[PDB]
């Protein structure tokens, strides 16, 4: 009965510039078991129009998922991914840093 | 193209 | 050059009521092309690539029929495995299965695999020679005897060297526009200042396909792994991939550092400077 904590990356599908249609991705990988809960956040608040990829796994048996939503960058809107999983007592929250 | 038949463990 | 086709099955029991959630996906190289989801209304294998749509309703009925047979196999497996391991009827458990075939640059069989896990841990797997089994523990030893006696390895081997390869060849052809096109990474470097004596250089690779790639930093013509951070390769969401790698350097010394990119989509290793 192994448990593996998810790795999380939050990033846009194309280069971010304020004002142009883009997609916000939340890539979760390396976890087990498969029950996982993931939300995309705009200014602390949960976004409703969110799709996700079909559950697959890697050679070491761990699961990975893509969550994504249409969005439009602005100088002052903040975006974040929020993730909960049996291995997490406290929901993890990773901010979108474009400046990467 | 999926494998045609499957055996239980 | 090389290509692969891989199928992925997961089953997750739901204690309390009903059959396990079941999720199947098929992949060619890095492109997903089919899926079945037990919690979806169609109750059919469903196309997830434009090039597979060409296929007729007899492909879709046969694939459905086999993918449904699999889930019932997985359902039975969870019950038996739960007996082998003396576990309760109350916990939630998972079986995973993966199989597929690889072909080199001639599209001839090269490698084949078929393996099984229980709660995320090796259970049983087919050997490289496709004739015998690796059983990780005694419960899998039981299964191996059963499969040895009823000749499972033989059947699988014929599929993996036969069918699998032939339809891979089929897919590669009908899908050449995407499946045989390499998308070379588009690269650029960013620069960021942390304090007044120390900088960060970030070397990016975007929109490349397939997923496999190498990004490395050099210092005065030598490899350098210290003070460098390498992110897991990630899907962009449009069928391509991204990855970056970073190095921390002293301010003013930016120019001794070169990022090196290797991708099947590039004639030769690309080199970037600041």
């Amino acid at each position: 009965m192994i448990q593996r904590t998810p790795k999380i990356q939050v990033y846009s599908r194309h280069p971010a510039e304020n004002g142009k249609s883009n997609f916000l991705n939340c890539y979760v990988s390396g976890f087990h078991p498969s029950d996982i809960e993931v939300d995309l956040l705009k200014n602390g608040e949960r976004i409703e129009k969110v799709e996700h990829s079909d559950l697959s796994f890697s050679k070491d048996w761990s699961f990975y998922l893509l969550y994504y939503t249409e969005f439009t960058p602005t100088e002052k809107d903040e975006y974040a991914c929020r993730v909960n999983h049996v291995t997490l007592s406290q929901p993890k929250i990773v901010k979108w840093d474009r400046d990467m | 193209c999926i494998n045609g038949v499957v055996w239980t463990v | 050059g090389s290509h692969s086709m891989r199928y992925f099955f997961t089953s997750v029991s739901r204690p309390g009521r009903g059959e396990p959630r079941f999720i199947a996906v098929g992949y060619v190289d890095d492109t997903q092309f089919v899926r079945f989801d037990s919690d979806a209304a169609s109750q059919r294998m469903e196309p997830r690539a434009p090039w597979i749509e060409q296929e007729g309703p007899e492909y879709w009925d046969g694939e459905t029929r086999k993918v449904k047979a699999h889930s019932q196999t997985h359902r039975v497996d969870l019950g038996t495995l739960r007996g082998y391991y003396n576990q309760s009827e109350a916990g939630s458990h998972t079986v995973q299965r993966m199989y597929g075939c690889d072909v080199g640059s001639d599209w001839r069989f090269l490698r084949g695999y078929h393996q099984y896990a229980y709660d995320g841990k090796d259970y049983i797997a087919l050997k490289e020679d496709l004739r015998s089994w690796t059983a990780a523990d005694m419960a899998a030893q039981t299964t191996k005897h059963k499969w040895e006696a009823a000749h499972v390895a033989e059947q699988l081997r014929a599929y993996l060297e036969g069918t699998c390869v032939e339809w891979l060849r089929r897919y590669l052809e009908n899908g050449k526009e995407t499946l045989q096109r390499t998308d070379a990474p588009k690269t650029h470097m960013t620069h960021h200042a942390v304090s007044d004596h120390e900088a960060t250089l970030r070397c990016w690779a975007l929109s490349f396909y397939p997923a496999e790639i190498t990004l490395t930093w050099q210092r005065d013509g030598e490899d350098q792994t210290q003070d460098t951070e390498l992110v897991e390769t990630r899907p962009a969401g449009d069928g391509t991939f991204q990855k970056w790698v970073a190095v921390v350097v002293p301010s003013g010394q930016e120019q001794r550092y070169t990022c090196h990119v290797q991708h099947e989509g590039l004639p030769k290793p690309l080199t970037l400077r600041w």
